[PDB]
Order: C-alpha cells, then structure tokens, then sequence
C-alpha cells in the first residue's frame, strides 16, 4: 500500500472555523429567524485543536466569521507556501443545509466552493498532498429514523 | 438548546 | 513529469447525509465531533489509517440516540485519497 | 434490541466527481469499471478490503489520460459503512 | 476491526444495469440529440459478471433500461427477501449529468432515487448488511484538468 | 467515438 508522506514538522496547518453567534442571521435572513446560537461549540474547536496538535499540526483558528470572511480565509491558505507540509486539514463549524454551511450572517457557502479552493491548479504547493476537510454542520432539517438490528 | 446545527 | 486530476487527493468528512441533522450537546460537543477526536487520538498513534478511522466514526455515531424525536445522525467521508492517510504521532 | 440509521451500511462508488466526464473506451471497457474488476480480482483473495481497494482505483485511474483533450478523471467513493467490508474468496 | 459478514453462499445478488442504445434519448430529448450509444458496455458488463462471480454473488443483468424501468427492477430487489444473504451489490453503467443517470429514454433518476429505494426501512432483510452501489457514468460535461506532480 | 459517458 502507497502511503501519503507524513513527515515534516509541522504537518500543515490545521484551519478551524468556529461559528458561534447566528445573530446575524435571525436579523437578516427572513428563514432563519429562530436558528439558534451554536452554545457548546467552542468545546469542538477546543478537541480539535488538542488532537490536531498532538498529531504535529499548526492549529489556526477563527471564530464567527460570516460567509465573506470564510472565502477571505481560505483564500489567504489558498496563497501561502505549503511547500514544506505534508498536508492541509480544514475543520468547519457551523450552521448548515443541502449542501452548503452558513455564515454567521445567515448567507450560504456551497461546500464544492469551499474545498475547491484547494484544488492542485488553485494551490499548487499542495498538489499530490491530501487536503482533509472536517464538516460540522446540519444538511437539511428532516430526522434520520432508526431502524431495528441485531446487536454485535 | 438541548439539542441540532 | 507526471499528472493527476486536479480534485485529487480530497478527503471531505460530513457530520451527516444530505438533507439531514446532526447534533450538538451545549455541554459536551458535537456527536460527530467528539467521536472523531476521540478515535484520532486512539488509533493514529497505532498506525490506523482515517479510513478505518472514520469507519469506527460511523460505527459510534450510528449508536448515539436523540430520545427526544427517536433521531439518528449518518455520518458521511467522501474521497479521492490516492494512497494512504496515516497521521503518524 | 439496537437502533442504527436507516442509511447506514452503503457503499457508493462513483466513477468521477461532480460536473465531469468519465471515459469509456469501446474497444476496453470503462477506466473506472475495468480497474475496480482488475482491483477487486487481486486484492479481495488477499483479504483487502473495498476501501483500500478503491483508494488503489483511484491512484491507478488518476494515471490515465485522454491525450485529445488532454482529460483526467479522479473516481470518487462516498460511504455510511460502519465496519470493514471484505469479499473473502 | 469490526468486519461485515460475509460468509454466505451466494453472499447476494449483483444486480447490472447495463445501458447501450440511446436512440430513444437522441429522438426524444432535445439536449441529448448527439449523446452517443455506449458501444463496448457489455465489456464492463462480464468484466463485473465474472469478477463479482468469482465473489460468489448471483449475477442478475439487465440490458438497455428507461428510468421507468430501472425502478421497476430495483423495487423487484427491494421486495425480494434478502434474509439468508450478507451483501446487496447495484451496478449502473450509463450515460449520466450532474447527481442523475439516464435511463435510454434520457429521462433522469437521480442518484439518491435509486439508493434510497434499499434503505434499512425500505428493505428491512438488508438491515445492518452493506448496500454497494457502483455508478459508471458521467456526472457532467466538463473535462477533468490535470495537475503536474513528482512521480512515486 | 473513441472517447466518454
């Protein structure tokens, strides 16, 4: 089995969006009137952040950033020199539908437009490198069921 | 509060 | 020299399927989130891969229970990986 | 008894990413279906299992190129399996 | 590591979809006017019938399908009783666009139409077993770009 | 011809 090299010291860096107040959103956006504030979520950046440098990454986070503010982001990853890492994590925390995250103000981001940042051609010193991104957020409204099986 | 994102 | 797709070497990790929930406890974190760092934190040092890493997510996610609405929560990793995801420690 | 979710347990191989081609050669068969079989015959003898048998269909279909347009295809597996899958032969 | 069973005999069906003639496609949708007839299918067709016999999975082909069609052959499977098999294998080779395959006809089931018909609620005897989907068909229209990288 | 799906 071909392994990704996973060597330099740092790995890479390890982005964390942290979105925390939905004011924005209940203010302006007329179907998110009642989506709550994200009360807890600072204890995920916080595991993250534990884990992610044990495991020798820089950790860089940012806490309640609109949708404007999450594309200002990726894109300053998007032009730094990865050249010396060995792979690229971002983590995404925040409120969510059908294929996109929303930003504290209540504007949509579609996860394609998110990842494709990072594609070889946009940032070629992490070509052949893995990009990992970590997507804590609802997809839609509905309740998965439950269905009943034997126990292992 | 208790619970969903 | 070589070439390879432009969208390779991805891996998108998602806290549930389309057009679904997934939780957040205000006291202790996310399902998805806490169960991901946990299995980190046990396996990479053993030379597990995030592959099998993010299987055992979907193992201890798919457990978990909203006994409010009898919810569930799927997680989901989509990939291009190429090789191998080891995250050595 | 025990309550997983109702989309638990899937398996999806996709032969591209969203919005792309993926080729097909009449006189070979496709590069996604004719590297998973040749994968698949290989490796599941071995006690491989799917995931790591789709992430070697990826990196060898990432070698391949259409020298007309000078094309690439990345294949894309997506997946709720909660335990290893393997096809013991 | 927990493992999936897989200790049967047969350990399920291998169902093929395998699309070759479109003519109905280029007569009757505008758009597909010149989308061509997928000449050399049935190489992948046997390529999939031999290796998923030497699997020990009961092949169940099925050649030149509609939409209509389609779901009519996996409800025929999401009705069939799965109880003494550990695995359900689908394979689709068709034309395709973005989330969609298309049926001969170039009528559109999306994706999700067709794996969401064997849902653990859809098809109980399936329950806690792995539902493998393979889908050879384009997603879109665009070219895939290449990026320069160091060779293994 | 010689080339996609």
């Amino acid at each position: 089995d071909k392994v990704y090299q996973m060597k330099s010291k740092p790995r890479g860096y390890c982005l964390i969006i942290n979105n925390h107040n939905f004011a924005k959103a209940r203010e302006k956006v007329p179907k998110l009137h009642s989506i709550r504030d994200r009360n807890g979520t600072h204890l995920d950046a916080g595991a993250l952040t534990t884990t992610f440098e044990e495991l020798h990454f820089e950790i860089k986070p940012h806490d309640d950033c609109t949708v404007e503010q999450i594309y200002e982001i990726l894109k300053i990853y998007q032009l730094m020199d990865h050249s010396n890492m060995d792979c690229f994590i971002c983590c995404i925390l925040s409120h969510g539908d059908k294929g996109i995250i929303y930003g504290t103000d209540g504007q949509e981001a579609p996860i394609y437009e998110l990842t494709s940042q990072f594609t070889g051609l946009k940032c070629p010193s992490l070509a052949g490198k893995p990009k990992v991104f970590f997507i804590q957020a609802c997809q839609g409204d509905n309740y998965q069921k439950g269905i009943p099986v034997e126990t292992d | 509060x208790d619970x969903f994102x | 020299t070589r070439y390879i797709p432009d969208e390779a070497d991805f891996l998108l990790g998602m806290a549930t399927v389309n057009n679904c929930v997934s939780y957040r406890n205000p006291a202790e974190g996310t399902w998805y989130i806490q169960s991901l760092c946990q299995s980190l934190r046990e396996r990479c040092p053993r030379g597990d891969d995030i592959l099998t890493i993010l299987t055992e997510v979907n193992y201890e996610v798919s457990n978990k229970d909203d006994k409010k609405n009898m919810g569930k929560q799927m997680p989901q990793p989509t990939f291009t990986l190429r090789k191998k995801l080891v995250f050595p420690s």
